[PDB]
DNA sequence: ACCGTCATGATCATATTATTACGCCAGACAGGG
DNA sequence: CCCTGTCTGGCGTCCTCTCACCTATGATCATGACGGT
């Protein structure tokens, strides 16, 4: 279901933006988990370009010259 | 309310009949001030698990897809397959329904003009791309999604189509609420489908299939009608057979379940004892 | 920092901070004291309590309280909630460049371009008027193009004017539910105080005319212009996104 | 006949029924409550004296000291009302009491104290209530607002449907009390009984009638019936009463007579249960199966051994039957069970108890009250006395022990407060009777359960908490002190209890801030009935059925006046006739009808009394008798509507007025509306603003005189006779002598209340509206208010409207106005606001107001005086100075160095910051009123001396001038005197006043009246004297501030705003709209004769939002100004009144049979020509709400005028010239201005302060802040493909510090580019996860 | 009129109890056929 | 040991505007007014 959806997910900006901090933080820090940003809401927080809009050739110019 | 509000509102309504309006209006109020919380926290939810999904292809390269027909309760055809296949890639190329003819290749955007040429030919349902069949890992190819919606084009390499998806289902949710047998309607010709049937003494075709679906199929080749037959009814008319605006095709009592067979013969009562297994209840009023 | 008066309004997480600094001080102190077990136990337990009501306060029993009864917010209190640092900070910011108030109609519109006034217009464009106004040689340092606008002589009109021309501005209806919520417009100056509003771009915004309320929100900088004229253009709003139906329907 | 100013302006009135019971005072809701709350009340209860003798008296910790009541008494407050809101003190008054000490002896409480001590005692300030029903809390009158909560006593729920998802409905009963643990009973699925004690844990409730000390062979005595088994030589016979046979299918043949009765297979049929019964059968014969589950009562014991038989409450088996069969037991009693008649709830429940006796039940409560402690038995004893039992911890109120016995059918509805075993078992029996199937569970709704608090009970309960925390104290003190040498002063303290009183009138959730800028909204707020607030619930959790009218609000409660938003049905407002009951509930007025006949006595009727009875609607046809002329009457019995007979009926409502409040009965054509617009509408009539020259309403409901005159806006004449002088300051009455003292001479003296600061900042003026010489009447208004006239109540104003659509300018719900509205100031309003300079002390050093400012033009301080504070009375517009305050700063680290530096300078070189108080960014206006408050100590300045005189002057000339007319009355009643008996008609006025006191006269009653009123002369004198002094010492004296502030500058501005495009102004039934374009004269609309219309609407917001009142309203006013109109051209050619009394008396029969019949044949042609002068600019119309005037009528008044008969003029154009096609809608509408104005919603922010925590934007427009970019629109800037948009929009123009000072530099050099960086609140989100244990970094 | 006594206001650390009245809806836990 | 009531936590709409208001106390040196000589 949607709410158990988007806090299972691989990005934990992105399940703690949304509903519960405490969980998603913990879980997050006794796996050690990685945040490779890749979506909106991540961008959104952190203050960088969207990777769909204006900015998908942005992050397209990135992700290629890595 | 069993006595209704006879006056309208250039007569004056007296003192009951405005304090019974009143109680119609004041629920009106509250769902509403109540319902806009859960819409917004719908709207939420809902761009909170897309959020990510971008289009990002120009195709996935694949030939699945899901079946768009138009959709039946069992009254009139309800939506037309112009209003679901307007605009959608088809998955493989839709076959002429006279024989075997490319009539549409197996990558054409179904804009206005495809749209017309497929309900001059009566198409009778179409195998369209669907996003959930799209193989792009993160995100949706270009020809999955479709037709950009407010663009004439498809969409673009690009637009976050999540984020104004979530948006679009969320967005009328303040304007949605909160809180015998088969009369056939229209004229046309018979059609079964998981139908396992055997012809009783009578000649009514009886069914051995609980499933069965009856489809009125029109002289042209589309679906126009359908319906849910249970286990053993009786049935006026047969497979493949014409009938008349109006008349009666099915019947069945759902109050007694059918029990009836596909041979005849004699009836024993196996492991049928009164005292125990079965009982006496002799009838009151008849004495059968 | 303190409120108007002589006191100063402290916060929630100094009084967290400083009883677990008292308790831990405590602590030393009878650990140095060899005070008995049954009650160093007492101060390790008030130290633990202390710590775990600093971090999450109310996941134990009943929270502790400072003025009067009402709880008081701790670290995770700053983190969760409608009103943590996601969903009231990072996720949705105020915003510089910005103003608000009451929509009327002003039906003359064409519809790419929407009414707004000269007083909210000369506040919400000061940097793009003291540009102009240093590049004409009119004045010369900043203060002085702050005088002339403050003062609001007869040559800055035409500034605004010239600031104004091909400048889109978002409106934006306070509850936006979907994208054309958030229209880019072009300014025509209004002499008056509310913003003009062509009237079919009104069925998009779900906006009467009863005391409606909308904010303007400027485009700094020119890929932002570029956006507003190439997005959010309200010539390019004309079909609803959630179908193929027109928008812009005559009401 | 009528009043004096009754006959100034006749209002014509419409309607049909005659009434009979008028509209009641208001606001005795509020004026009531706390008449009952402080009043020197005997017989104990109710008020303060119910506090004050159950908490008192105080008995110590066994020392034999008991601190005991008297009496109490409030003194004077020290300010009245006028100058606690100058100042801003509370309004409260002292409270003492007189409380005594005795102490008691060793070896004899019952015996004589060696000493007591009586004496007066000090304890918290009380506000009082102001006449006009609002408290004064600190210089802000506020109101404490009525609330709606649950009635104590028992209460029977079903938690139906949700629990266990099988359908099985909970029965729960739970007992309220008024102040105490609450106590719910319940089920569960195993039908099982379990009780519990305010929410906590769950029991078996059986467990605590072992706590009553009842055994379990009792329990079982009341719970249950007995079944008798005689053991008479064959198979243990059985006594039978066949009713609890009603269709159980037996398990044998029931023979008896040797007949027989029952086959078995079948069941028992009522018909056999006759037979059994009528040949009164009574032992029958069971086999050994019968009593294989039968379940036994009591106890049997063997006389033998001395042990148990079987157990109590236990099925018995063979060899149970075996034992006792043997023992010599003849008789065996057990219980029936039935699955339908009576389940074995009790019995199950007695199964699952491990409790035994008395003992370990009231362990195992006091073991689930506190857990976890070793309990013994004089503290479970202590415990469960102190619960239930005892008169401190637990009391129901009268009102409890009223519902208590009437929803468990008993007799008398007194009681104790506290409980008994009686009203538990009496619970329980009730609980399994509903179970059973017999009798009903009570719904929640119902306004028979639902009580209103008010100002008075809720203070007594504070108070109570207040006096709880002193008996705590004074149990503390009262045994740990030396006796005797204390009085009781130094034990009892006045904080706890001023300290509660004054928090609950200060920050309570119902104490709130009253919204006043409208008579209406003064007399409609304190008449709120909320819902919300303590004991009550909540908006953002409940719920669906509390926000819905239930069909018993009909003439309690106002259907169609409450908020919409999120507090729909909670904030529920009281109707017009609705008062309150005795006990708390709402009553409301009918007529008893006798089995013919309306008698027309009134009779109040609460909401239970109601539901037995039969009620006929308001507006039923009867032919003046009372008889009923139709034979099928609409009526409803018991909530529910229908048609009944014609003499089955007991009452009628009163009036047709009565469902709706005060707020919604000012709407003419209220049934016309759809029931939404009328709640818009009469929100919108709330929130109105007071106009400049407030006119009338053409068309009223007659409503207009009792909001007017019941509220406290207007000067209501107190004792009726000749006015002596009218001011726009005073107005001066000289009373009548047939309704005059004998002493006290008396000419009334009204101080109106000019140009001062309301609330919402609007401006509360008084206007006299008498002329000199003129009659007045006791009861009767002498000066107009804000939006009155003539005492009625005028809050907008009336114009020409027009519905047309006119080139899209009034598109969605928008106005257009004409320009011969702005020029004719009409809409023009004024607000008072209130600036303000506080002067502190710094440990920088003092501040200062100076007149000298740092870095100012002379020509922006010539508005200032010598001594810097602004002049009265000086237009000062947006940015000028009106302190002139600068920081008293800087302070070099002191020391012999810098100490000898400072004489060189001298003085503060320029150690002084500018921080003048400045006028609010674009308003305007002029400075009316200026103060200075100081603190004594400290040197006053030129102008607070200047103040000081100023006021030391108006005092005294004004008590000079109160006693010199006072005393000319007074001796105008001397000359009157000494006329009779011994007349000096030319002599008396030559010798001096001095000696008219001491002049000789017959000892008769004159010579008695000459000596009253020379010492009342004499006392009015000397009382002159002393009060003077008492008014310079008090103006004279320093003044009360907060710890450390030197002096405060208050400054009173008065603006004068106007109308623009972008004001909201909205009819009275919903039609709302900004106001979108200011036309000129020409470009209007105008008719055939010539007028330009003045307000063109929109015809299209008519059929879908079905507001059809207007319209009618728009036609009966077009045909009110036609009335005005003749009489106008009656008048301008000077006709005689001949001609003027036919055409006013035309206009004022012209009807059906109504209440008005005036006539104007006893007016005496004098009163006739000012009424004409008063009917000139329209005629008025009352047209009440539900008997209003039909449409033949408003067309036949249409036809008296020479309108046209549909109320359409053919219109021409003011820009073409040429006609409009199909004529049009033209009338008056009576349009009201609302104060959501657009020059206080505008704002816009280039660059301004920043937030200290987060550096982003500050929020709001008194703080110059920026809009909110919330979540959805970063949503919807993510849906399209702008992402430098949003990258600017929350990294650079938001957050990012060293972003936007390079994009400042780059927008004022021309370089529109951006440097993004990082949010600076990301790092706050960084810093606040990593002050966790969490260590959160940015990789790479 | 000066000297001594009762009274009354500053600064200052001490550290937590006798109310209840949402409505689902998942998620984890002891109980028992 | 697989169903199962029961208990515990965790949600519950965005934007804006106006107003008022945040424990009690228990102990003492030193200032301040009152009365005798
Ligand atoms: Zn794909």
């Amino acid at each position: 279901g949607i709410t158990k959806a988007s806090l299972a997910t691989e990005s934990f900006i992105s399940a703690a933006s949304f509903q519960e901090t405490t969980r998603v933080l913990t879980e997050a820090a006794v796996a050690g988990k990685r945040d490779e940003l890749r979506g909106l809401k991540e961008n959104v927080i952190v203050g960088r370009l969207i990777p769909a809009g204006t900015g998908y050739a942005y992050h397209q110019d990135r992700m290629r010259r890595r | 309310i069993e006595t209704p509000i006879t006056a309208n509102f250039r007569e004056g309504l007296n003192v009951l009949q405005y304090f019974i309006s009143t109680h119609g209006a004041r629920k009106g109020l509250a769902d509403t001030a109540l319902k806009t919380a859960n819409s917004g926290y719908l709207t939420r939810r809902l761009v909170d698990v897309a959020q990510d999904l971008v289009v990002t292809e120009d195709d996935c390269g694949t030939h699945e897809g899901i079946m768009m027909t138009p959709v039946i309760e069992g009254g009139d055809v309800k939506e037309p397959l112009r209003d679901r296949v307007l605009g959608r890639v088809t998955a493989e190329d839709v076959l002429k329904p006279g024989t075997a003819d490319i009539l549409v290749p197996r990558n054409t955007l179904l804009h206005e003009q495809w749209c017309d040429l497929l309900e001059e030919n009566s198409v009778d349902a179409v195998k369209v791309r669907s996003v959930v069949s799209c193989d792009t890992d993160f995100g949706v190819c270009a020809h999955c999604y479709g037709r950009d919606l407010a663009r004439g084009h498809i969409i673009n390499k690009g637009e976050a189509i999540g984020v104004i998806a979530a948006q679009s289902i969320g967005e009328p949710g303040t304007q949605l609420t909160m809180r015998s047998s088969i009369q056939v309607k229209n004229k046309g010709s018979i059609k079964l489908s998981n139908v396992k049937s055997v012809v009783n003494s009578s000649g009514k075709l009886v069914i051995t299939s609980r499933n069965t679906e009856l489809k009125l199929i029109d002289e042209f080749g589309r679906t126009k009608e359908s319906y849910k037959v249970p286990y053993g009814a009786v049935l006026a008319k047969g497979d493949g057979e014409q009938v008349a605006g109006g008349e009666t095709v099915a019947n069945w009592d759902p109050h007694t379940m059918p029990v009836i067979t596909e041979v005849s013969g004699f009836v024993r009562f196996t492991d049928m004892i009164d005292g125990q297994t079965i009982t006496r209840q002799t009838d009151e009023l008849t004495g059968l | 920092v303190p409120l108007d008066g002589g006191r100063f309004a402290t916060s929630d997480l100094n009084d967290l901070y400083r009883r677990v600094i008292n308790r831990n001080n405590r602590l030393k102190r009878l650990l140095d004291l060899a005070a008995p077990d049954i009650i160093v136990r007492n101060e390790k337990r008030m130290l633990q309590e202390a710590v775990d009501a600093l971090l999450d306060n109310g996941r134990r029993g009943r929270a502790i309280t400072g003025s009067n009864k009402r709880p008081l917010k701790s670290l995770a209190d700053m983190i969760k909630g409608k009103q943590g640092r996601f969903r009231q900070n990072l996720l949705g910011k105020r915003v510089d460049y910005s103003g608000r108030s009451v929509i009327t109609v002003g039906p003359y519109l064409r519809l790419h371009q929407c009414g707004l006034p000269k007083k909210m217009a000369l506040e919400l464009f000061k940097p793009f008027i003291y540009g102009k106004l240093e590049l004409r040689g009119l004045a010369t340092t900043i203060k002085a193009a702050k005088k002339m606008v403050e003062r609001e002589e007869a040559v800055v009109w035409d500034i605004l004017d010239e600031v104004i021309r091909e400048h889109p501005v978002l409106l934006n209806r306070a509850p936006t539910l979907h994208r054309l919520g958030i229209q880019a417009f072009e300014p025509v100056l209004i002499e008056g105080k509310a913003i003009q509003l062509h009237p079919l771009v009104c069925a998009a915004y779900n906006a009467d005319f009863d005391g409606d309320q909308m904010a303007v929100h400027v485009p700094l900088t020119l890929e932002a212009q570029l956006e507003a004229r190439a997005l959010m253009m309200s010539t390019n709003n004309i079909l609803s996104p959630a179908n193929g139906e027109p928008i812009i329907v005559p009401s | 006949v009528y009043s004096y100013t009754e006959k100034k302006r006749i209002r014509k009135d419409f309607g049909k029924r005659p009434q009979v019971l008028d509209v009641p005072y208001l606001l005795s809701i509020q004026l009531d409550s706390f008449q009952k709350f402080i009043e020197q009340d005997p017989e104990g209860q109710y008020g303060l004296e119910a506090a004050f003798r159950s908490v008192f008296p105080i008995q110590s910790y066994s020392g034999n000291s008991e601190l005991q009541y008297v009496s109490y008494r409030l003194g004077e407050p020290v300010f009245d009302v006028q100058e606690c809101q100058i100042r801003g003190v509370t309004y409260s008054a002292p409270l003492r009491v007189k409380l005594r000490l005795v102490i008691y002896e060793r070896e004899a409480p019952e015996g004589t104290v060696k000493d007591i001590k009586e004496q007066e005692v000090y304890m918290g300030e009380i506000p009082l209530m102001t006449d006009n029903g609002t408290f004064v809390i600190n210089g802000t009158e506020r109101v404490i607002v009525s609330q709606l909560h649950r009635s104590p006593g028992v209460f029977f729920d079903s938690d139906k449907g949700k629990t266990h998802s099988s359908g099985k409905v909970l029965y729960n009963a739970r007992i309220i009390p008024y102040r105490g643990s609450w106590l719910d009973f319940e089920f569960d699925p195993k039908d099982n009984l379990f009780v519990r004690i305010d929410r906590r844990r769950k029991l078996p409730a059986t467990i605590i009638l072992r706590a009553l000390n009842y055994t379990t062979e009792q329990i079982l005595d009341l719970f249950f019936e007995k079944v008798i088994f005689e053991i008479r030589d064959n198979k243990l016979q059985m006594e039978l009463v066949p009713e609890r046979l009603r269709g159980e299918t037996a398990s044998f043949d029931i023979e008896a007579n040797g007949k027989v009765y029952v086959e078995k297979g079948r069941r028992i049929t009522a018909r056999h249960i006759r037979q059994l019964e009528k040949d009164d059968v009574k032992l029958i014969e069971v086999p050994v199966e019968y009593i294989a589950g039968k379940v036994v009562a009591k106890d049997y014991i063997d006389e033998s051994t001395g042990e148990l038989i079987c157990a109590a409450n236990m099925e018995l088996s063979l060899d149970l039957l075996a034992k006792l069969s043997q023992s010599g037991h003849k008789r065996i009693e057990t219980l029936f069970t039935n699955d339908l008649d009576h389940g074995p709830y009790i019995s199950e429940t007695l199964r699952v108890d491990p409790t035994n006796d008395r003992l370990s039940a009231l362990v195992e409560i006091y073991r689930m009250m506190r857990p976890g402690e070793p309990p013994t038995r004089e503290a479970a004893e202590s415990l469960f006395e102190n619960l239930f039992f005892s008169e401190d911890r637990y009391d129901l109120s009268a009102v409890g022990r009223m519902k208590f016995n009437r929803s468990l059918l008993r007799e008398e509805i007194e009681g104790s407060g506290i409980l008994s075993k009686d009203d538990i078992i009496d619970v329980m029996k009730k609980l399994i009777d509903i179970r059973n199937g017999k009798g009903e569970v009570d719904d929640i709704d119902h306004l028979g359960n639902r009580r209103i608090r008010s100002v008075g009970e809720m203070a007594e309960n504070q108070f109570r908490v207040g006096l709880v925390r002193v008996e705590r104290a004074v149990k503390e003190r009262l045994s740990l002190g030396d006796l005797d040498t204390l009085m009781p002063q130094d034990m009892i303290n006045a904080k706890p209890i001023s300290a509660a009183v004054k928090e609950f009138f200060g920050s309570s959730q119902l104490s709130q801030f009253m919204d006043q800028n409208n008579p209406l909204s003064e007399i409609t707020h304190k008449r709120r009935i909320s819902a919300l607030g303590p004991g009550g619930l909540t908006r953002e959790r409940a719920g669906f059925e509390v926000r819905d009218v239930h069909p018993t609000h009909y003439g309690r409660v106002c259907p169609i006046e409450t908020p919409e938003g999120p507090n729909i049905g909670l904030i529920n407002s009281l109707s017009v006739y609705a008062q309150t009951n005795e006990y708390g509930f709402l009553e409301t007025p009918y007529r008893k009808v006798t089995d013919g006949v309306v008698t027309d006595e009134i009779h109040y009727l609460s909401a239970i009394e109601e539901g037995n009875y039969v009620i006929a609607q308001a507006n039923s046809n009867l032919d003046e008798e009372g008889h009923f002329v139709e034979d099928l009457v609409t009526c409803r019995s018991k909530g529910e509507s229908s048609l009944f007979s014609r003499d089955q009926v007991d009452y009628m409502d009163v009036s047709t007025q009565q469902v709706v409040s005060v707020g919604a009965s000012l709407i003419p054509f209220l049934e016309h509306d759809d029931a939404n617009r009328a709640l818009m509408g009469a929100n919108m009539q709330r929130q109105a603003v007071p106009t400049l020259r407030a006119d009338k309403p053409l068309v009223g409901t007659g409503m207009e005189r009792a909001v007017a005159v019941d509220s406290g806006v207007t000067a209501v004449a107190k004792r009726g006779g000749v006015v002596q002088y009218v001011d726009a300051s005073r107005i001066v009455i000289k009373v009548n002598e047939d309704e005059m003292y004998p002493g006290e001479a008396g000419i009334d003296i009204y101080n109106l209340t000019k140009y001062t600061r309301s609330n919402q900042n609007t401006c509360i003026n008084q206007m006299p509206c008498v002329s000199l010489g003129e009659p007045v009447e006791r009861g009767d208004v002498l000066a107009d208010g804000p939006s009155t006239d003539l005492g009625e109540l005028a809050l907008g104003q009336n114009m020409r409207v027009a519905f047309m659509p006119w080139n899209g300018y009034n598109f969605e719900d928008s106005i257009l106005v004409s320009e011969r509205v702005v020029q004719e100031d009409r809409f023009t309003t004024i607000h008072i606001q209130e600036l303000a300079c506080v002067s502190r002390d710094t440990k920088l050093g003092p501040e200062e107001i100076t007149a000298d400012i740092p870095n100012v033009g002379e020509a922006a301080l010539s508005k200032l005086d010598e001594s810097g504070i602004v002049y009265i009375g000086a237009e000062v517009t947006g940015g000028d100075i009106l302190v002139g305050k600068v920081t008293p700063k800087g302070e070099t680290q002191l020391t012999p160095e810098e100490k000898l530096l400072r004489a060189i300078f001298g003085e503060k070189a320029s150690d002084v910051k500018d921080s003048s108080l400045r006028v609010p960014n674009g308003v305007s206006g002029t400075v009316i009123d200026v103060q200075v408050f100081t603190r004594d100590g400290v040197e006053k300045d030129k102008r607070a001396l200047e103040i000081e005189e100023m006021q030391l002057k108006q005092a005294k000339k004004d008590l000079s001038e109160e006693l010199q007319i006072l005393e000319a009355g007074l001796f105008s009643r001397i000359r009157a005197v000494l006329v009779a008996g011994g007349v000096e008609a030319e002599k008396l006025d030559k010798l001096p006043r001095d000696r008219w006191l001491e002049l000789g006269l017959t000892d008769e009653e004159k010579q008695n009246q000459l000596e009253q009123l020379a010492e009342q002369y004499d006392e009015l004198k000397h009382e002159f004297e002393k009060k003077l002094e008492a008014k310079r010492r008090k103006i004279t004296q320093g003044d009360d501030l907060a710890p450390g502030v030197l002096k405060i500058v208050k400054v009173y501005l008065a603006v004068k705003r106007r109308i623009q495009p972008g004001d909201k102004m909205a009819g009275r039934h919903g039609n709302k709209g900004v106001i979108s374009k200011i036309n000129p004269i020409e470009d209007m609309p105008y008719d055939e004769n010539g007028t330009p219309v003045d307000i063109v609407l929109n015809p299209l917001g008519v059929p879908s939002r079905m507001n059809i009142g207007q319209i009618l309203e728009t036609h009966l006013g077009m045909a009110a100004k036609g009335i005005g109109d003749k009489i106008n051209a009656m008048l301008k050619q000077q006709q005689e009144v001949a001609k003027l009394r036919e055409f006013i008396q035309r206009a004022y029969d012209l009807g059906a049979d109504v209440r008005q019949k005036v006539d104007l044949s006893t007016f005496s042609d004098e009163e006739v020509m000012r009424l004409a002068e008063n009917l000139r600019k329209g005629m008025p119309i009352a047209t009440p709400v539900f008997d209003g005037a039909k449409e033949a009528e408003i067309k036949e008044l249409l036809k008296l005028g020479d309108l046209p008969t549909s109320g359409q003029i053919r219109l021409y154009d003011g820009r073409t010239g040429e006609q409009f096609e199909r004529p049009v809608t033209v009338g008056y509408m009576y349009m009201l201005k609302l104060n959501h104005l657009v020059d206080d919603k505008m704002h816009a922010r280039s660059t301004g302060s920043y937030s200290l925590v987060t550096q982003q934007p500050l929020g709001g427009k008194a703080q110059f802040g920026g809009q909110r970019f919330g979540e959805m629109e970063v949503w919807a800037l993510e849906a399209y493909g702008a992402a430098y948009t949003l990258q600017e929009m929350l990294t650079v123009k938001s957050d990012d510090v060293n972003g936007r000072t390079k994009m400042y530099k780059n927008i004022v050099d021309g370089n529109h580019q951006m440097e993004p960086g990082m949010p600076e609140s990301f790092n706050v989100l960084l810093k606040e996860i990593r002050s966790l244990g969490i260590n959160i970094e940015l990789e790479d």
